[PDB]
């Protein structure tokens, strides 16, 4: 019964929740990410200069 | 642990009905076997429960 219900309720409805807050914060991390390596390269540019 | 729980119940299920199976045959083996002078339904009933 709502035990095994209750899971499906903290686990179902957290888990998909912060799944999504988590990855979201998770796809900024990619943002900053994407923005160090496009300033890495483009300070690498003296590299091949 | 809901299938923990689920699996308990499956296989608690399962087992409770060899086990009514296995005590329903030799509960007539006990039916046979009680039966003493008598010797008319023996071979009757008992030949119906080694079948």
């Amino acid at each position: 019964f709502s035990e095994q219900v209750a899971t499906q309720e903290v686990i179902h409805s957290e888990n998909v929740i912060k799944l999504s807050k988590d990855l979201h914060t998770t796809l900024l991390t990619f943002d900053k990410l994407d923005d160090r390596l496009t300033n890495v390269t483009q300070v690498v540019s003296p590299l091949g200069d | 642990v809901n299938n923990k729980k689920i699996s308990l119940k499956i296989s608690e299920a399962t087992i409770l009905i060899t086990k009514v199976v296995r005590i329903l045959e030799l509960s007539s083996k006990c039916q046979e076997l009680i039966t003493e002078r008598k010797f008319f339904k023996v071979l009757q009933n008992l030949d119906s429960l080694e079948k």
